[PDB]
């Protein structure tokens, strides 16, 4: 499932802005 | 309705008159910014609430009133190293000037030898991000309640020639009444016409930003599409392990919706997550009214939302429940750092 894919990803925590 | 979005006059004139007065209020503060309105020693530091690239955000108590605030600390040297001087100046100048129910107030600001300090209105419910991840996803009516507040907030900000540029659940706080407050004006900018800075958060960047094209307030409307999707699905419309993989998805022109999304929700999102700027809702002849008059918002009483008269779908439990951080005492250097760069702060 797409949800399971998301939960197992490295991007489920707070996401930093790009300061370029 | 498309006919309703392209309509005047009475209700549209009421919005106009409100926004006209709001601009007058904003311009006064924009031209004469509040500066040096407190000092560090007036605040008892309680605990760390979160961290940014420039320092901790602390829960503090104002000693002479007992009021609680969130104090964002920015190490001046770190701001300089990250080439964020002008963005930080924008952030404080804009935030002290705005006034809207769904915007976090900048209550006091000041600086010392080492740091800049932004003393913010405290939201006891914490970040939407925390609740969204724990609960998994929000129902459509729940997502809609929040989305409506963002729509009105962007209508307000855009009318002042502001672009927000960092919409995400991490930057949305929930107050005691269950309503939203937009936090973090780090990338907010007042600009008529186009701008070019590659900034934002990867999952939320519009294609035109990634493609180095020159862009405007339509990037905020794209970001709203991403937010609504993430709130309703529990995951963003474009995700991967690495940013570059995310960008390829954003620019591809392709989006897949969960099977539980209503047909109205999907239609709205197709119109917000539109790569073509001449077709993106929020960026057409009818402006924000294309969004406000969309089927998905048919049940939304915009005035009632603004007045905080709608029952919130969710009020965070208050009491123990805070995220724990390792604490360290603030050291203020005996030498002024970066005085010239931050003179107007
Ligand atoms: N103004 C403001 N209020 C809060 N409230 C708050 C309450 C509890 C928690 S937690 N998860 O339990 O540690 C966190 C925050 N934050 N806040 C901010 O500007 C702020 C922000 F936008 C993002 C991150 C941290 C902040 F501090």
């Amino acid at each position: 499932t797409t949800y399971a894919d998301f939960i197992a990803s490295g991007r489920t925590g707070r996401r930093n802005a790009i300061h370029d | 309705g498309n006919a309703a979005a392209a309509k005047k006059g009475s209700e549209q004139e009421s919005v106009k008159e409100f926004l006209a007065k709001a601009k007058e209020d904003f311009l006064k503060k924009w031209e004469s910014p509040a500066q040096n309105t407190a000092h560090l020693d007036q605040f008892e530091r309680i605990r760390t609430l979160g961290t940014g690239s420039f320092g901790r955000v602390m829960l503090v108590k104002h000693k002479e009133t007992g009021n609680h605030y969130a104090m964002k600390i920015l190490d001046k040297q770190k701001v300089v190293k990250l080439k964020q001087i002008e963005h930080t100046l924008n952030e404080k100048r804009i935030q002290q000037a705005v006034n809207f129910p769904f915007l976090v107030k900048l209550e006091f600001s000041f600086k010392d030898n080492s740091n800049l300090y932004m003393v913010l209105e405290y939201a006891p419910g914490g970040e939407m991000f925390s609740h969204l991840r724990r609960i998994g996803r929000f129902s459509e009516p729940h997502a809609r309640f929040y989305a409506a507040q963002i729509v009105l907030t962007f209508e307000y900000l855009h009318s002042l020639d502001l672009i927000y540029r960092d919409l995400k659940p991490e930057n949305l706080l929930i107050d005691q009444q269950g309503y939203i407050k937009v936090a973090d004006f780090g990338f907010a900018k007042r600009v008529k016409g186009r701008t070019w800075t590659l900034c934002g958060t990867p999952e939320y960047l519009a294609p035109e930003i990634i493609l180095s094209k020159g862009y405007n307030k339509a990037v905020d409307w794209w970001a709203l599409g991403v937010l609504i999707y993430e709130m309703a699905a529990g995951y963003p419309p474009f995700f991967a392990d690495q940013p570059i993989q995310i960008y390829e998805k954003i620019v591809s022109g392709k989006v897949r919706f969960p099977s539980h999304f209503s047909s109205d929700l999907k239609d709205l999102l197709r119109n917000l997550l539109q790569v073509d700027l001449t077709k993106r809702f929020g960026n057409l002849k009818n402006g924000v009214n294309d969004i406000k008059n969309h089927k998905w918002f048919a049940t939304t009483d915009w005035i009632a939302i603004y007045q905080r008269k709608v029952e919130a779908p969710f009020i965070p439990k208050f009491k123990s429940n805070f995220d724990d951080y390792e604490e360290e005492e603030i050291r203020v250097s005996i030498n002024e750092k970066c005085g010239k760069e931050f003179s107007e702060f």
